[PDB]
Formats: structure tokens, C-alpha cells, sequence
RNA sequence: AGGUAGAGCUACUGGAUGGCCGAUGGGCCCCACAGGGUUACUGACGUCAGCCAAACUCCGAAUGCCGGUAAGUCCAAGAGU
RNA sequence: GGUUCCCUCAACCUGGACGGCAAUCAGGUGUUGAGUGUAAGUGCACAAGGGAGCUUGACUGCGAGACGGACAUGUCGAGCAG
RNA sequence: GUUACGGCGGUCCAUAGCGGCAGGGAAACGCCCGGUCCCAUCCCGAACCCGGAAGCUAAGCCUGCCAGCGCCGAUGAUACUACCCAUCCGGGUGGAAAAGUAGGACACCGCCGAACAC
């Protein structure tokens, strides 16, 4: 699980949900990729789910890119308490995901495993998401 | 290497701005700049349709000929405004060549073959840099990977350029990196 | 140069072993020194009692 | 082919003496009221100004060139009172009757001190 | 548990009182800050706080010299 | 106190002029200075009470 | 006069993805020492490409605010002080 | 603290007995990344930062004009005389 | 009035800077010679100061040409936004960036003084 080594400030306000991605919109590294088309916060945990279902499926070759970082910390406040008397701990990193981005990209040989392989991925996010290539 | 410049048919616009730019996409055009040495630039429309299928066979850097009220200009492609979701065509602008010039352009490295059954292929640089006659720009460059065996830095000045064609980017880029290819246990621990 | 801060300097005169003679200024009260080893003395410019002690007595 | 390595003492004494005077002017200005007296000592002559800093206009100026300066049969500093002289003459012959005084980054003494003293006995205060 | 922060000091209503061609008497406050983001210019000088204040009436103009941002106080001409 | 207050008084008519603080650790003396005494007119030696 | 929305980062402080190069360490063999190559190794520094920030900023709006001015409403706003 | 005058750091490269990453010395590069008693912010290389000489304005009688303000408080200030 | 000239200033203070190549000593500007005198070094005439004129434009300074780095930078399009339509999508009128592109650019302006000419 991707976690950062340390963050300046630990408690921080909710990232914001708003627009479409400015920058890393493309595919850059691999051959294919998955492009998100909805906001959301992308979990650290979903992160992990998600490059082992590409792993299951290509085996042995190929290599994954992981475009995002869960860099900005989620707090929650103890169980079965009264609101009030501070701000909660932190729990879980989490990625400000934005329609447009590129999450996750794969380089294998033959087209139909690859894209089987990322499918698999999609459906362990909460996001509506597609598959894109190098082309235009 | 020679091209023949393709043909649209450009109107200018007459009114510009954010509002009548959205209204023109909605009835099937682009706008489109034409600067250059021209040293005047022209705000035109292309149909939407037509554009695209010039640059659909013949790249990105494509040479036009265009007809603005009736007298024709050569231009070539310069760059896309293209939406991220929609992947539409916003803009495109166009930059004034005349026959013999020579211009900086980006085109596309291919990567073909088939290397050593052991081996995994990671082209690093999409696009490279050339500069070229107006009409003599090669449309794809073309790079081989055959019985290229285990680690291989192919680089940017290994690249076959045509006659004319003479390389601005640095050649020491690294293109394809030819790898040995990950295993199971070089998956696994890549990423966690 | 001030005044009262710097030890008192006189010319001197160095004279060798070799005969050598020069004429030089230094911080020596006494106004002459003598050495035994010069530029003209020293081997390793030149390139060329104990000692005594074995030649005299032994041979 | 010679490559000379760090920076001759010309160029370090040169900006060194800019960045003095400078550090000067930031209090001393010159207005048509009270102008300002610039000089400028080399290792051969001195000169004066009378700036007006509000237009950025001179008005008199007085040299160690001069034909007659050249003339004097003294040191350096018995020039330097020759020229104090001479530009008290040409104040005075413009109105200016009141100066401020701009040393120009070197040290106030000898040469300098000189002028001023010659240019102060002879009408002009500052 | 609880919060350890919780404080906090009172504003300084600190910034530029008088802008831009508005005429002002001598003596008057221009411009409350804490360091010299603006240096004084002609006929403005700065207190003992880094507050600048008109040494002469006129109106207010902002400038700039030597890279570093000013504010003048320029005469008014009588009828 | 550490830095304690302290009073100067004129050295010729025995006024209680001015008062200020001085630390008896690094100046284990009566602090001797010269301010304006109003009632003599003029700046006079002031010395801690 | 601003530093918000936006954007940008070899423009600073932090976070951070993948290549290339290669000091430093486990070393291995150089019979013990200085004397050279080797990594399913760890990898500074630099560099190529893609990014992130309420308490990051080389940048930077629309509004809002302060002042001047020309008119408008003007048998009324039933205004302001 | 006041005033007058002078100066440019940190880091990096190279050469030097103990001496080493790092003490003192020398040359080069270095425009602010060092430093500013003390938190942070706004500033400061023109230096508000480093060094030296003299010194007590860390004054007395006053203070046009302003900032901020329920009120009581609080804050800036040219200039006149001793 | 002419100059490959010397001072003092300015520009909402790099379009002016860094780097490279080739050149200049008429007066001035410099290095330069020396420490008797004013003056000086937390040691040192290196620096500051003073008295000069054997050498040199090798450096500073100045002139010409370069677009390698830094710098300036549109038009158009986009992001964003005030007001207004719109039953959860979105749109209209007005304003309008940052990044990038075509390009610009090896400064411009003013007052005195020199040598020469008139
Ligand atoms: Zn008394």
C-alpha cells in the first residue's frame, strides 16, 4: 500500500471535486491505459486491488504504471462520540481523481490480454473509467 | 519525399470571441488561426469533417492548401486544441510556408519487429524532432527491433532518416529500451 | 608599518661552512649568524661525529 | 592564447568606489536651490559638477585640464585649491550661492579636502 | 481528549487608507503595513512601524524605481 | 529581580530626573550617566540612586 | 492597491511516478594491506518525460472596494448628514 | 541603543603538519539559497546582515495632520525652542 | 559641428543581462614607480593616503558581429468568472487568463567636459 513518507501539514481540508483533469490526460509510458470519467476519491486499498487483478492476468511479462499517489489524508473521529472537542485523526490517503485523468497503464505484447487485464482493474474502482491507447 | 498539399476551404469568420467560436462547433466547424511570415493573421473556419480526414491519413504535420475567398495559401498544421473527454478539434492553427522552407517538426517513431523471445520492448520517446523542406516531411519514422538480444539503449541518433531530413533533437535520446522481460517476482514487488 | 608593535629588525650577515658570505636583514639582536649548511653545502642541491668517530678509531 | 584567472585591481577598486558612492546618494541630491558638487580624483586630475538632480542638468563645472591650472608649479593639491576656486568663481556667477557637497565615494581628506576648503574660503557654504 | 489550539490575535486593519489620486493634507496616513512592501517616495516618509505618511499636500501616486514599489505625493496647482 | 528599576538623580541638586531598568548581573555597579537635568538647565552626570 | 478562481513549478518550501548515468556501501575474486573487473545487489549527484498542495507562488483574472468626473431619478427616493 | 566610516554571505571545486566531511590558511566559482537576540509573517544584498571609533536622544516644554474605534483603551507623525 | 572619448543622471529598471569572436590609447580613464610629508593596517603602503611619469593597452573601460543560456512576448482558442435563462444536463450577453506558438531583442534618452575642426 502507497503511503508518503511524511506530510507537512496532517490534517487538511476535503480535496476539491470540481472541473476535469488539467494535466496527465494522456498516455505516456505503456501502450494502454485507463482514463476515469467520473470524480472521486481513489483509496490507497483500491490502488493495491488494482495493479494485483493486472498482475493475475499477465502473468509473467509486461510491465504497470501507477500514475496517481494517494497523497492527501482522510481524517474520522472516534466511534460513538458527540460531534465537538477537536477534528479526527487521520485514516486513509486517498487520490483527488478529476474526469480525464489517466490512472493506470500496462505494456504487453498481444492486445486482447491487455485489455482484458485492465477491465479487470476497473471494476475494483469507484469510478466509471475506459481503456485508451497511444493513438489519436 | 514529396507530398501534395491537400485542399480545404476556409471562410473568415466574422464575428470571434468565446460565444460565436461555440456556436460554430455546433454547426460543424473548427476555428482555425493562420499566422506566419504573413505578419497579418487571418481567423478562418474549416469545416469539421474535411479537416479531420486529412489529418486522419496523413498525420498530425499535415500540408494544406487553402481557399480563402477565392485565392489559395499554403499552410501547415501547427498545432491541435483537442478536448480531453469528447476528443473533439477546438482549434488548430496554421503557420504560412512557401515551397523551400525549412521547418521544425515533431513526427511519430513506429517500432516494428519482433526481438528475442525473452526480451520486452518500452519505447520511451513517442516523437522526435526533424526539419525539413515544407513539402518533403516524412510521415511516420520507422525504427526496427529484430533478434535485438537482452539490454539495448536504441537511440535518437540510430534513427534511418530520409535524404534532406537532417535531426535537431539531442542524439542521445533514449527511444526503445529493449529489456528483459519482468517475472512474476518482478511484478509483484514493483508498486507496493 | 606602526610604531611599537613589531620586533626590532636589524641587517645581518650569514657566513657557511663553505666560505660563503651573504648580506641580509633579519630580527637577530646579535647582527651575524653562522650556518654549516647553505644553497652551496646541502647535497641535494649540489647533487654530490659518528662518521669521524668510526674513521678515526676503527679506521 | 592567455586567460587571466581572477579580476585586476582596476576592476575591483573601480566598482568598489560605485558602490560607495551610491551608498551616498542616498541622502545628498541635487535641486536649483542647492545644487550638488560631484568630484571626480584620478591618480593625475580632479574634478567638480554642479548637478541638478530634479532635470538632471549641470551647471558649472571646473577642471584640472585647464590650460591655466596647468600652469601652477605646486604638488597635486596645490592644483586642487586652483580648482576650488575656480568653480566658487562660476557658482557665484550663476546664483548659486548655497551647495551640498558629494564627495563622489572617496575618502573626505588631502585632495579632496583641499578643494573643499579652497572652494569655501572663496564665497561659496556648505 | 481535546483541541490544543484555539487562539489567535486581534486584526491590525493594516493596508493602503488613501489610493490613487485622492488629495490629502500633510501629515496624513497612506499606507499601514509591517515591512517596507512599499518604499516612500517623493514627499512620503515612513514611521517608526514602517507607516508611511504625506510630508506635503497633493495627491496620492503610486510608482515604481529600481524594481522597488513607491508612493508620491504630487502638488495641486492653485486656480 | 534580575533586572530591576532604578532611579538617576542629578549629581549637582540631588533631582530624581529619569528611571529605567539595567541588569545588577552584568553591571553590579551604580549606572553613571550624563542626561538633561531640567531644574539646572543643562546636561549633567547622573548616577543611581 | 490586491494574491481569491485558474494555472505553473530547473521560480522557492514540501509530496511524488518511470527511464539513463554513476560516486558511496555488502562485498566476491585481486595470497593479508593500498594495487582491477563482477553483480537476481543499495544506489548519491546530475539529467529526460509525466504530476500534486488551505497554511507552495516566477504568474494571475471576473467581481467587490476607495477617489474623481458627466449625467439619470428629481410636484420623489419620501434619499444622505 | 545614537551617529560616522568601511565590508559581503551560505554552499561548492582545488592545494596545504598534525587535521579528519567539517577548526585556521590560499586561489576560483558563487545575486542571495546564509544571517537578522526570541514564534510566524511582511521586509532587508541600496543592506535593516558583518567590523571599528566616539558616545547617552533609552532627552525637557510642545506638537499641525491622521489611523483605529460602542465606550474606556491603542497607534503614527512633519515641525518649533532649550 | 566630428569622435572606437571622459563624468553625472533617467526607464513602471535585463528588449538593457551572461557567454563567445575580432579590435582602440588624440586629451582623458587605467594598470604602473616610490614611500620624504597629511594619512593607514585588528600584521602587511595589498587596501586607504600622498609624491610622480620609465612601460603598456595584457586586464578594467570602450567599439563591431553573433540568438548558445537567461529576458520580453502577441492574435486565436481554452480554463475561470459577474449578471441572466434553465425542474437535478447545460446554455446566453460582457470580462478574460497561466502555459504554449509566430516573433522581438546583444538597449534607449538627457545635461556638462575633452581632442580636432569651424
Ligand atoms: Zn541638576
Amino acid at each position: 500500500m502507497l503511503i508518503p513518507r511524511k506530510v507537512k501539514h496532517r490534517k487538511q481540508h476535503h480535496p476539491e471535486q470540481r472541473g476535469i483533469a488539467s494535466g496527465g490526460t494522456s498516455v505516456s509510458f505503456g501502450d494502454y491505459g485507463i482514463q476515469a470519467l467520473e470524480h472521486a476519491y481513489i483509496t490507497n486499498r483500491q490502488i493495491e486491488s488494482a495493479r494485483i487483478a493486472i498482475n493475475r492476468h499477465i502473468k509473467r511479462g509486461g510491465k504497470v504504471w501507477i500514475n496517481i499517489f494517494p497523497d492527501r489524508p482522510l481524517t474520522k473521529k472516534p466511534a460513538e462520540t458527540r460531534m465537538g472537542s477537536g477534528k479526527g485523526s487521520p485514516e486513509w490517503w486517498v487520490a483527488n481523481v478529476k474526469p480525464g485523468r489517466v490512472l493506470f497503464e500496462l505494456s504487453y505484447p498481444d492486445e486482447k490480454t491487455a485489455r482484458d487485464a485492465l477491465t479487470r482493474a476497473i471494476h475494483k474502482l469507484p469510478i466509471k473509467a475506459r481503456i485508451v491507447t497511444r493513438e489519436e | 519525399t514529396a507530398n501534395i498539399p491537400n485542399k480545404l476551404t476556409a471562410n473568415v469568420r466574422t464575428r470571434t470571441g468565446k460565444g460565436a467560436s461555440r456556436q460554430a462547433r455546433r454547426d460543424g466547424k473548427v476555428p482555425a488561426v493562420l499566422y506566419g511570415h504573413g505578419t497579418d493573421p487571418q481567423h478562418l473556419e474549416l469545416n469539421a469533417r474535411d479537416f479531420a480526414a486529412v489529418l486522419r491519413s496523413h498525420g498530425t504535420n499535415a500540408i494544406l492548401t487553402l481557399d480563402i475567398e477565392g485565392t489559395e495559401q499554403l499552410a501547415l498544421t501547427k498545432a491541435l486544441d483537442v478536448h480531453p473527454i469528447r476528443r473533439n478539434i477546438q482549434h488548430a492553427d496554421l503557420l504560412v510556408v512557401q515551397r523551400g522552407e525549412k521547418v521544425t517538426v515533431e513526427v511519430t517513431v513506429l517500432v516494428e519487429g519482433d526481438a528475442t523471445p525473452g526480451t520486452l520492448v518500452t519505447q520511451d520517446a513517442n516523437t522526435i524532432e526533424i526539419e525539413a523542406e515544407a513539402l518533403s516531411i516524412p510521415e511516420q519514422l520507422t525504427v526496427s527491433v529484430e533478434g535485438v538480444e537482452a539490454g539495448t539503449q536504441i537511440t535518437a541518433g540510430q534513427i534511418s532518416l530520409p535524404e534532406g531530413v537532417n535531426l535537431i533533437s539531442d542524439p542521445e535520446l533514449l527511444v526503445v529500451n529493449v529489456v528483459e522481460a519482468p517475472s512474476a517476482e518482478a511484478l509483484e514487488e514493483e508498486g507496493a | 608599518m606602526k610604531t611599537g608593535i613589531h620586533p626590532e629588525y636589524v641587517d645581518t650577515t650569514v657566513q657557511c661552512g663553505c666560505g660563503h658570505s651573504f648580506t641580509t636583514r633579519s630580527t637577530k639582536q646579535s647582527g651575524t649568524i653562522v650556518v654549516e649548511v647553505c644553497s652551496q653545502c646541502h647535497p641535494f642541491y649540489t647533487g654530490k661525529g659518528r662518521v669521524a668517530r668510526f674513521e678515526k678509531r676503527y679506521g | 592564447a592567455h586567460k587571466p584567472v581572477g579580476q585586476n585591481i582596476s576592476e575591483v577598486r573601480r566598482n568598489a568606489r560605485l558602490r560607495r558612492h551610491a551608498r551616498l546618494r542616498k541622502k545628498v541630491a541635487g535641486t536649483a536651490e542647492v545644487p550638488r558638487l560631484v568630484v571626480n580624483r584620478s591618480a593625475r586630475h580632479i574634478h567638480v559638477q554642479l548637478v541638478n538632480d530634479l532635470n538632471g542638468t549641470t551647471l558649472a563645472a571646473a577642471s584640472s585640464i585647464e590650460a591655466d591650472v596647468r600652469a601652477i608649479d605646486g604638488d597635486k593639491k596645490a592644483h586642487s585649491v586652483r580648482v576650488g576656486q575656480l568653480i566658487a568663481e562660476r557658482a557665484k556667477a550663476a546664483g548659486v550661492e548655497t551647495v551640498v557637497f558629494d564627495r563622489g565615494g572617496y575618502t573626505y581628506g588631502g585632495r579632496i579636502a583641499a578643494l573643499a576648503d579652497a572652494a569655501r574660503e572663496a564665497g561659496l557654504k556648505f | 481528549s481535546s483541541s490544543r489550539n484555539g487562539r489567535d490575535s486581534a486584526a491590525q486593519r493594516l493596508g493602503v487608507k488613501r489610493f490613487g489620486g485622492q488629495v490629502v493634507k500633510a501629515g496624513e496616513i497612506l499606507v499601514r503595513q509591517r515591512g517596507t512592501h512599499f518604499h516612500p517616495g517623493v514627499n512620503v516618509g515612513r514611521g517608526g512601524d514602517d507607516t508611511l505618511f504625506a510630508l506635503a499636500p497633493g495627491a496620492v501616486e503610486f510608482g515604481a524605481k529600481r524594481g522597488r514599489k513607491t508612493v508620491n505625493i504630487v502638488p495641486v496647482a492653485r486656480p | 529581580d534580575v533586572r530591576p528599576k532604578i532611579t538617576l538623580a542629578c549629581e549637582v541638586c540631588k533631582h530624581r530626573n529619569y528611571i529605567t531598568k539595567k541588569n545588577r548581573r552584568n553591571d553590579p555597579d551604580r549606572l553613571e550617566i550624563k542626561k538633561f537635568c531640567p531644574n539646572c538647565g543643562t546636561h549633567q552626570p547622573h548616577k543611581e540612586s
